[PDB]
């Protein structure tokens, strides 16, 4: 199964404040109107993934990011329970049955929750927006930008990934945005460079 | 001097709409005009003397 991506996917590329400018920037992004799968399997990370899900029952617990996902890697475990998150990262049909170097814990994370998980220069990026949405079967047309949520420094090698228990996922590409930020250096719109003429 | 930051020049309070995560702004020739002081988490614009 597979559905249109249409604009969604786009997250602030730095930390830097920018107003009333169009700034050009190249980055790994979900390129407009990508095919993006609609679905429990382990899927590739690639690049980076694009990750949206629209359950109404808080149905997502959250993720698993490795390679072989067994005992002889490292690998992220990423878990949402009662008023809390916990990230850890150990020598780890999962769903609780789902040398440890990371912990950390914050805060937790109709509804449509969109996501953008990016593994480079040692960090685990985490990008995240929450907005309401009137459709189910689809993703939503406009245009809203992720802000970062957690900026993770665990040094580790991810080439597949696992949802813990419908969702979507796409992956991002080397491409090349031109952004649109408006008086209050919200991101409005965008410009794919290389979509069309 | 703000985290590493130097420069010269006169602060005033900013009204910049700084999300959580944003620490300085920057112009067209890259240079820092606004910063978020490290200890009170005030944003300052930085105007050339
Ligand atoms: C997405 O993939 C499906 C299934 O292969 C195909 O039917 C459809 O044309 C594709 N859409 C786009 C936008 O590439
Ligand atoms: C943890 O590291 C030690 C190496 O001293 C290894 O023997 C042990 O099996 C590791 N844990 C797992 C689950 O592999
Ligand atoms: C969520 O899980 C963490 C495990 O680190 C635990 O410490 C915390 O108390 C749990 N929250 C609730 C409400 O049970
Ligand atoms: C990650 O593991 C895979 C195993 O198939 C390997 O091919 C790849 O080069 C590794 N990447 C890094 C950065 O270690
Ligand atoms: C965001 O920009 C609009 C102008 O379109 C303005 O009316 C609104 O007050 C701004 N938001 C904030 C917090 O200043
Ligand atoms: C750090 O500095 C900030 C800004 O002046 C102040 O609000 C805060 O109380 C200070 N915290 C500590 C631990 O000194």
């Amino acid at each position: 199964a597979y559905t249109n991506s249409f604009t969604r996917g786009v997250y602030y590329p730095d930390k830097v404040f920018r107003s009333s400018v169009l700034h050009s920037t190249q980055d790994l992004f979900l390129p407009f109107f990508s095919n993006v799968t609609w679905f429990n399997p382990v899927l590739p990370f690639n690049d980076g993934v694009y990750f949206a899900s629209t359950e109404k029952s808080n149905i997502i617990r959250g993720w698993i990011f490795g390679t072989t996902l067994d005992s002889k890697t490292q690998s992220l475990l990423i878990v949402n329970n009662a008023t809390n998150v916990v990230i850890k990262v150990c020598e780890f049909d999962p769903f609780f049955r789902v040398n440890c170097t990371f912990e950390y814990v914050s805060q937790p994370f109709k509804n449509l929750r969109e996501f953008v998980f990016k593994n480079i220069d040692g960090y685990f990026k985490i990008y995240s927006k929450h907005t309401p949405i009137n459709l189910v079967r689809d993703l939503p047309q406009g245009f809203s930008a992720l802000e970062p949520l957690v900026d993770l420094p665990i040094g580790i090698n991810i080439t597949r990934f696992q949802t813990l228990l419908a969702y979507y996922v796409g992956y991002l590409q080397p491409r090349t945005f031109l952004l649109k930020y408006n008086e209050n250096g919200t991101i409005t719109d965008a410009v794919d460079c290389a979509l069309d003429p | 001097n703000f985290n590493g930051l130097t420069g010269t020049g006169v602060l005033t309070e900013s009204n910049k709409k700084f999300l959580p995560f944003q620490q300085f702004g920057r112009d067209i020739a890259d240079t820092t005009d606004a910063v978020r002081d490290p200890q009170t988490l005030e944003i300052l614009d930085i105007t050339p003397c």
